[PDB]
């Protein structure tokens, strides 16, 4: 159920690609 | 004589209810996550099938439904309906 | 045991008439333009 | 005037849902409780019977009401008429529970559509209840029902026994179901204004 709740709030369908730098918020 | 229900509550009713809730969880998974929802539905059906086997261990092979058999059958209908619902949704959204 | 069923039927008819009359009040609130 | 009409429609819808829940309670109670017909002073044996269940007395100046029958096992039902009536009452109960489930559709679907959906489903529940109440007396000619009530009983022939609270409550449920169906129809056709 926790995973279901987590997935409900996932916006993008693609994961991190490694090379791209993540601008932290 | 009156039967006690701790066994049947812990081992049959609560597991069946929770498997039904997990079948409901498929509705909240995002559409187009077809492998996830299909696996969830079909494996919930498999788990319900496994759970329905231990219902009749105590009983003889009586040829009528009991309350426990009715409950397990209704839960199986619910998970089956959830899987068929997602199948219909995917078919009508693809085209 | 007194094998008669009048008070039971009396209360049954009473509650039935009460619910029915409530529904007729619903009609009265409805059809009234 | 518009706010008055909106408040009246909302309140009438809420009360209609409340009465729908009440009718569902009535349908469940009449389906379960075995008090459709009852013994009388002239009855040779004491007991009663519902749609499918039946309790009869042994006849030794004591209750000892041996109880047999169950919808879940159709073999125990005395007659095919009783089986058909019990099935129809169950179908009516399923229909009204379906509308109580469809109350949730007011969140998403248009109010007229949901109102008319429960209007038709309550109408069908009412017709099923009528069919059950009409078919249930046909089984009074069953051998066990005749044994309990007496030889005077028969198809549409009450004889010595008496109708108990469950049968009259079922008739009240028929009336309430038809009324709720009409109320739902008019509410669906009225909310458009
Ligand atoms: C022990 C027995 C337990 C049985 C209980 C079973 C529980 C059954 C499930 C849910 C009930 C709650 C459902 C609430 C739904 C009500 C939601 C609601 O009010 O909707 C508005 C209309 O209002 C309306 O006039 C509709 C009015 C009719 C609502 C009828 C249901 C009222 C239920 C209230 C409960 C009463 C207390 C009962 C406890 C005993 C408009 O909407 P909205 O513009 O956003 O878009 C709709 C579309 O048209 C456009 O998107
Ligand atoms: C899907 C939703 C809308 C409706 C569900 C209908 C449910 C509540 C109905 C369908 C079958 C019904 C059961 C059918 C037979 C019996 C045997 C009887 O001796 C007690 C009631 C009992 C155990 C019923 C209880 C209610 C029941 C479980
Ligand atoms: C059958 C129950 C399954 C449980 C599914 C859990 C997913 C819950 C998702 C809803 C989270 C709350 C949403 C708040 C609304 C908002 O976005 O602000
Ligand atoms: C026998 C049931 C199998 C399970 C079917 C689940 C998904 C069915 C989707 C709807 C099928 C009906 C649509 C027919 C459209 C057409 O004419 O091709
Ligand atoms: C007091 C007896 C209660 C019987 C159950 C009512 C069921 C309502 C279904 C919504
Ligand atoms: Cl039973």
């Amino acid at each position: 159920i926790e995973f279901a709740t987590v997935n409900y709030f996932t916006k993008r369908g693609y994961a991190w690609d490694g090379k791209s730098v993540v601008p932290e918020k | 004589l009156s039967r006690r229900m701790g066994y049947f509550t812990i081992q049959t009713y609560i597991p069946c209810t929770l498997i039904v809730v997990l079948s409901w969880v498929s509705f909240w998974i995002n559409k187009d996550a077809v492998p996830a929802r299909t696996s969830l539905g079909i494996t919930t059906v498999l788990t319900m099938t496994t759970l329905s086997t231990i219902a009749r261990k105590s009983l003889p092979k009586v040829s009528y439904v009991t309350a426990m058999d009715l409950f397990v059958s209704v839960c199986f209908i619910f998970v089956f309906s959830a899987l068929v619902e997602y199948g219909t949704l995917h078919y009508f959204v693809s085209n | 045991d007194s094998r008669d069923y009048s008070t039971e039927l009396s209360v049954t008819v009473a509650v039935g008439a009460s619910l029915l009359f409530l529904n007729i009040l619903a009609f009265a609130a409805l059809y009234y333009k | 005037y518009h706010e008055h009409y909106m408040r009246n429609s909302r309140a009438i819808g809420v009360l209609w849902a409340i009465f729908t829940i009440c009718f569902a309670i009535i349908n469940v109670v009449v389906f379960i409780q075995p008090y459709w017909v009852g013994d009388s002073v002239s009855t040779p044996k004491p007991g009663y019977f519902g749609l499918f269940h039946y309790c009869v007395g042994s006849g030794l100046a004591g209750r000892e009401l041996t109880c047999r029958g169950s919808f879940t096992d159709f073999s125990t039902i005395p007659s095919s008429a009783f089986k058909a009536a019990a099935f129809f009452v169950l179908l009516s109960m399923v229909l009204i529970l379906g509308c109580i489930t469809c109350f949730s559709l007011f969140f998403f679907c248009n109010t007229a559509t949901v109102y008319k959906i429960c209007a038709w489903m309550q109408l069908l529940a009412a017709l099923c209840l009528v069919l059950g109440c009409m078919i249930f007396p046909d089984g009074w000619d069953a051998e066990t029902i005749r044994d309990m009530c007496g030889a005077k009983t028969g198809k549409y022939s009450l004889g010595d026994c008496s109708v108990r609270w469950a049968y009259i409550l079922a008739i009240i449920g028929i009336l309430n179901a038809l009324i709720l169906s009409f109320l739902a129809f008019v509410l669906g056709n009225r909310q458009t204004d």
